[PDB]
């Protein structure tokens, strides 16, 4: 059923990926950042 | 892609009792083997399961218990179950039989305010405020001249006002040395100014000046607002006998002076438990009695054990904990009259004595396993079972005492865990009281 | 130039239910294009 769907799209949908164009412009470095919540954040979310 | 995760800051630190969570009962009152950091004690456990119902059906005033028991035997520990059995909001006051020895007051009047500190109180206070930028700032001449009226202009996000206000609010706002571009609030019960500094519209003013700039207040210049306040009766007795509320030259230098104690009148705390009542009358108040926990009460003087007799019969007192390691003493003050826990038989009706015991070999490894995980340490069978020994040879406090030392050895040594060639060693570094007497009686020539 | 983005994440609260189904969904969402 993609290869359904993918037939269908590509007569009316063009595609890309950024790396088909962008030879030299930068990948996002991407961070996920933990945060320790605080005590007055605590005793609220264990009340809720 | 990337991860990343931080902290900054230590630990509460680790004291004595901090094992202690509850009283580690079961829904029946009962008690559990081992709950809530407590072991053994099921009998003291169980009897402080009906003190701590005594504590919330508030019914009662001046009852008491005396945990009575051997050093080392938990007594303390359990007092301090019971606090935390009852939670933050119910106060409980502790106390040490030696602290009524003031320089400042009698020891028949420090017991009176550590019983009144003990009966707490919550109140809806309505606060009723002004605040803004002061946006103009007149005072309304009189004849002897004198003013009559301020004039304040203020300004918020949702508006401004120009208010008219009583010269002690003048007073309070020259006190405070405000000035037009100042962001202020003021409390209409107790005509009270805080200056903020100037407003951030004026932080562009100057290139140099001493100010903190503060962003705009928001909300209506007046308005009210609900202090739900907690509060003890000692916190109203003394508030009044040296009083720093009001904006006058005298309690504005009642705030400047030494702060003395001083023996407040029965009278005094008669009005203000009328006070109260009235509170609790109009629905403002709730009235939470609680907890005053005298430890080591074996050293009251004979003068406080007599005033306990009349405040163990007040129809206003908290409930009582009282604590003794003591045996057949001499009671403190008399030289000649010994009692049980050194504690006037006079005095030892008006108690519920709890009986606190000493331990098997097998609650003392229960304890100091309990006390290890506590204390934040590894420690291997073989060793726990040598302190378990350590503690059949001593004293349980020992026993617990030896396991932060074994631990910083055994980082030292390289090891993660305490194995017993550390208890081995801290037990001859350090002696214990009996130990140690043992060579200071054969030494007796030479100290 | 150089880019570098940035999630703030509280641990065991609910943005990881937040987290999970976005990554969930972010699965998903891949093979429907590529
Ligand atoms: N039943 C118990 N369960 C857990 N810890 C206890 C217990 N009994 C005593 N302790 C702990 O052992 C030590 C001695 O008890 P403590 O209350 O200080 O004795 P005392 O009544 O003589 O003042 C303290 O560290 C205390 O927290």
């Amino acid at each position: 059923q993609l290869s359904r769907l993918h037939m269908i799209l590509k007569p009316f949908m063009l595609r890309r990926i950024k790396k088909d164009v962008e030879n030299e412009l930068s990948d996002k470095i991407e961070i996920l950042m933990y945060c320790q919540l605080t005590s007055r954040q605590k005793l609220l979310y264990q009340a809720l | 892609k990337i991860e990343e995760v931080k902290s900054t800051t230590k630990t509460q630190r680790i004291a004595s009792h901090s094992h202690v969570k509850g009283l580690g009962l079961d829904e029946s009152g009962l008690a559990k083997q081992a709950a809530s950091g407590l072991v053994g004690q099921e009998n003291a456990r169980e009897a402080c399961g009906v003190i701590v119902e005594l504590i919330k059906s508030k019914k009662m005033a001046g009852r008491a218990v005396l945990l009575a028991g051997p050093p080392g035997t938990g007594k303390t520990a359990l007092a301090l179950a019971i606090a935390q059995e009852l939670g933050s909001k119910v106060p409980f006051c502790p106390m040490v039989g030696s602290e009524v020895y003031s320089t400042e007051i009698k020891k028949t009047e420090v017991l009176m305010e550590n019983f009144r500190r003990a009966i707490g109180l919550r109140i809806k206070e309505t606060k009723e405020v002004y605040e803004g930028e002061v946006t103009e700032l007149t005072p309304c001449e009189t004849e002897n001249k004198t003013i009559s009226h301020v004039i304040i202009g203020l300004k918020t996000a949702k508006g401004t006002k120009q208010l008219k206000l009583d010269p002690s609010i003048f007073e309070s706002l020259q006190k405070e040395r405000v000035e037009a571009g100042d962001v202020i609030y003021i409390e209409a019960n107790s005509g009270a100014v805080k200056r903020q500094g100037r407003c951030d519209t004026y932080a562009t003013e100057f290139d140099l000046e001493a100010e903190e700039y503060v962003p705009l207040p928001k909300g209506d210049v007046h308005k009210k607002k609900e202090i739900i306040q907690d509060v003890t009766l000692h916190d109203l007795d003394v508030a009044n006998a040296r009083p720093q509320g009001g904006q006058d030259i005298l309690s504005m230098m009642g705030q400047l002076m030494k702060p003395k104690k001083t023996e407040i009148t029965d009278k005094l705390r008669g009005e203000i438990n009328k006070v109260v009542n009235k509170y609790i009358d109009q629905g403002i108040a709730e009235l939470v009695p609680g907890v005053l926990f005298v430890d080591e009460v074996h050293m009251l003087d004979i003068e406080c054990f007599t005033y306990l007799h009349r405040a163990l019969e007040s129809s206003i007192a908290p409930i009582v904990i009282f604590a003794s390691n003591r045996g057949n003493c001499v009671i403190r003050g008399t030289e000649d009259i010994t009692s049980p826990h050194g504690i006037p038989l006079d005095l030892l009706d008006r108690v519920m004595i709890i009986r606190t015991m000493l331990y098997t070999p097998q609650e003392m490894k229960q304890i100091i396993k309990i006390r290890a995980q506590t204390e934040g340490i590894n420690i291997s069978e073989e060793a726990l079972n040598h302190l378990g020994e350590i503690g059949t040879k001593t004293t349980l406090r020992y026993s617990v005492q030896l396991l932060t030392p074994a631990n910083l050895l055994a980082k030292i040594n390289g090891k993660d865990s305490i194995e017993k060639e550390h208890v081995e060693e801290i037990s001859e570094l350090f002696y214990d009281a009996k130990s140690s007497a043992k060579i200071l009686a054969d030494q007796q020539d030479k100290y | 130039k150089q880019v570098t983005v940035y999630r703030l994440i509280c641990k065991g609260t609910i943005e990881e239910r937040i987290l999970q189904r976005a990554k969930e969904k972010s699965e998903i969402q891949r093979m429907v294009i590529s």
